[PDB]
């Protein structure tokens, strides 16, 4: 048995050139053919094209020829994806999967390397409190959260409480505002009466810009 | 007693000529796929329509080992949908081709200090090779107009070249071997088995 | 060049019951040689490769359950999930491998099917720190329903807003098989002073009639 391995994430602006690898570890890899597999935020699998590593024989899906270069380094069992100049739709997670044969299933997949292409510049988020209502159903369950909104790139990290409080929260996807910073909402349902008694903070990380941020949330003064 | 005789083929000490090339019959046996690809000794391992990984738990009702040495430009030739001296005129491969074309570097069995000349290819045929066909005619090839009788000249050639396998040529000008694993199944009782 | 199209699209299927997924080839995917169809099927969950369950539109691949199996023959194929569990929530894509170019469907979403919840609504005004901005962000919080369609319609001093507004939903929860969906409407702090009454109104096959919540700014 055998498996592959990707590059990490990326994050380019238009224009740039890109080369993501794949890797495959395990005896038995002189047989496998490898392709790459595009899925778009939100949609379904295309496939790209395959490549057999020992004598680098290419063949392209249609939608992709000479829009990309699927090239192989046999010595390091090693299939790459590039790009001479990135679009911003070129913006996917892109899979390699391996099939021991030409005119076989991809029996083997890599965990897909995500590359974002966006004009945007690495920005913090603004961490902002949804506050419950102090006029709620006083016997059942209030709602509070937190708005992480314009940040860039993907992702962030959400907990409640340091990481205490997991039960009965929702964290949203990220959407991608119409000014290329993304925006998420985390909510949690907790009894009304543990508004007055227990402390409510949502902790936000965002890696990409070095961001930690404690935000408490309680019943608005108004 | 019945493991497939995939040894007495690989590790044969005596290879084919192209146009001239070996089939070993399989049949009657338990056959361990794993030998072959688990090898990091192949140049080549490119299966067509079937994975050499799921097969060592399948069965046929005849399975093909066909072996020879061509030089390394060559190797690529040995495929569905090729053409060139080797893909028309010496061993061709079916579009629906369904098996396995393993090769590998034999420099240091194959070569000679003044060139190893016993590995023949057919350089001229009047028509190309249908699937799995095999010419061993010496036919003096017709070029020009006038016919030859049989006499060598001017526009009428002997069919075969000889490769010039030199220890010194190129990777590409080097002999490799290739053995092509083809699978066929029909309405009839299958005896080539996995072990699983 | 062979084209795949799948159905349905949607398939929403109760605990324990059977769901089947449709591919249909533009052109025949058999092999002659070995009598055995070209034709594979994946499992895709968030956040996760494709994993190949079945391959020769009807063999199971190695550490795949009996209750997944594959049918059909020349131009319709067919995945079978009897017994359908929590874990299967997924999409589903067949693919033929038949001739270079591999083509997959468009996909299956398959969700678990419970009883109707109706949604727990919730709004957030803005919070004053956003304001200080020069944005502001009205949320309306649907929580655990099902199924998954609801009209959310925002009311600003009794006017209809229209595509100021993005809507968010969670992955159908593990537990209780309901959805959660976020409602976000976006306006400058301009804009967000010249009205009184934020609303909220929530239309569900669970709610007998729509549930609006509201909120008059500062308060
Ligand atoms: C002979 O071929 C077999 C493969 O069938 C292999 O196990 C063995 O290593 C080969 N002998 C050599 C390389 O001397």
């Amino acid at each position: 048995q055998m498996q592959l391995v990707q590059s990490g994430t990326e994050v380019k602006k238009p224009g740039e050139s890109l080369k993501i690898s794949c890797k495959g570890s395990g005896y038995g890899f002189i047989t496998y053919w490898i392709g790459w597999v595009r899925q778009m935020p939100g949609k379904g699998l295309e496939w790209m094209g395959i490549i057999y590593p020992g004598d680098s024989e290419t063949r392209y899906s249609p939608s992709f020829q000479g829009q990309v270069t699927i090239s192989a380094d046999k010595s390091i069992n090693t299939a790459y994806l590039q790009w001479s100049s990135l679009k911003a739709s070129d913006t996917a997670i892109y899979y390699c999967a391996g099939g021991s044969g030409i005119s076989t299933p991809m029996d083997v997949w890599g965990q897909g390397t995500t590359v974002t292409v966006s004009s945007a510049s690495t920005k913090g988020p603004s961490v902002f409190p949804l506050a419950p209502s102090s006029k709620s159903t006083s016997g059942g369950t209030a709602a509070l959260g937190c708005l992480v909104k314009d940040y860039f790139p993907e992702p962030v990290t959400v907990s409640w409480n340091s990481g205490a409080l997991t039960s009965g929260v929702h964290t949203f996807p990220a959407v991608l505002q119409s000014s290329g910073l993304y925006s998420l909402s985390s909510v949690v349902t907790v009894p009304s009466s543990s508004l007055g008694t227990q402390t409510y903070i949502c902790n936000v990380n965002h890696k990409p810009s070095n961001t930690k941020v404690d935000k408490k949330v309680e019943p608005k003064s108004c | 007693t019945n493991l497939c005789p995939f040894g007495e083929v690989f590790n044969a000490t005596r290879f084919a000529s192209v146009y001239a090339w070996n089939r070993k019959r399989i049949s009657n046996c338990v056959a361990d796929y794993s030998v072959l690809y688990n090898s990091a000794s192949f140049s080549t391992f490119k299966c067509y329509g079937v994975s050499p990984t799921k097969l060592n738990d399948l069965c046929f009702t005849n399975v093909y080992a066909d072996s020879f040495v061509i030089r390394g430009d060559e190797v690529r030739q040995i495929a569905p949908g090729q053409t060139g001296k080797i893909a028309d005129y010496n061993y061709k491969l079916p579009d629906d081709f369904t098996g396995c074309v393993i090769a590998w570097n034999s420099n240091n069995l194959d070569s000679k200090v003044g060139g190893n000349y016993n590995y023949l290819y057919r350089l001229f045929r009047k028509s190309n090779l249908k699937p799995f066909e095999r010419d061993i005619s010496t036919e003096i090839y017709q070029a020009g107009s006038t016919p030859c009788n049989g006499v060598e000249g001017f526009n009428c050639y002997f069919p075969l070249q000889s490769y010039g396998f030199q220890p010194t040529n190129g990777v590409g000008y080097q002999p490799y071997r290739v053995v092509v694993l083809s699978f066929e199944l029909l309405h009839a009782p299958a005896t080539v088995c996995g072990p699983k | 060049d062979i084209q795949l199209t799948q159905s349905p699209d949607s398939l929403a299927v109760s605990l324990g019951e059977r769901a089947t997924i449709n591919c249909k080839s533009s052109q025949s995917v058999l092999y002659s040689s070995i009598n055995k169809n070209y034709l594979a099927w994946y499992q895709q969950k968030p956040g996760q490769p494709p994993k190949l369950l079945i391959y020769w539109a009807s063999t199971r691949e190695s550490g795949v359950p009996d209750r997944f199996s594959g049918s059909g023959s020349g131009t319709d194929f067919t995945l079978t999930i009897s017994s359908l569990q929590a874990e299967d929530v997924a999409v589903y894509y067949c693919q033929q491998y038949y001739s270079t170019p591999y083509t997959f469907g468009q996909g299956t979403k398959v969700e678990i099917k419970r009883t109707v919840a109706a949604p727990s609504v919730f709004i957030f005004p803005p919070s004053d720190e956003q304001l200080k901005s020069g944005t502001a962000s009205v949320v309306c919080l649907l929580n655990n329903f099902y199924p998954r369609e609801a009209k959310v319609q925002w009311k600003v001093d009794n006017a209809l807003q229209s595509g100021n507004s993005q809507e968010s939903v969670t992955e159908q929860d593990s537990k209780d098989s309901t959805y959660s969906l976020s409602s976000t409407l976006t306006l400058s702090k301009a804009d967000y002073e010249k009205h009184k009454v934020y609303a909220c109104e929530v239309t569900h096959q669970g709610l007998s009639s729509p549930v609006t919540k509201s909120f008059n700014r500062g308060e």
